[PDB]
């Protein structure tokens, strides 16, 4: 499951993790197995103007 | 008229009866968790901790 998320949320894709993303778009199970991969996206997901 | 002549049977209720005392009791303990009832720190603290 893959998707682009604001810098200083990066920290709430974890099991038990309460914030604005966590319980109204996206929400692990408590007893979820697997891994989570972040990456940096600037020179391609972000525009001078906007 | 001479009390206290009854001695083992009167032993074997108290006994019981303090058992079971104890038993209910030892509900109101802490065990070093935050407290000794369960809705206060459900309703105070999420499920991971």
């Amino acid at each position: 499951d893959s998707f682009v998320i604001r810098g200083d949320e990066v920290r709430q894709i974890a099991p038990g993790q309460t914030g604005n993303i966590a319980d109204y778009n996206y929400k692990l199970p408590d007893d979820f197995t697997g891994c989570v991969i972040a990456w940096n996206s600037n020179n391609l997901d972000s525009k001078v103007g906007g | 008229s001479t009390a206290s002549a009854l001695g083992k049977l009167q032993d074997v209720v108290n006994q019981n009866a303090q058992a079971l005392n104890t038993l209910v009791k030892q509900l109101s303990s802490n065990f070093g968790a935050i407290s000794s009832v369960l809705n206060d720190i459900l309703s105070r603290l999420d499920p991971p901790e």
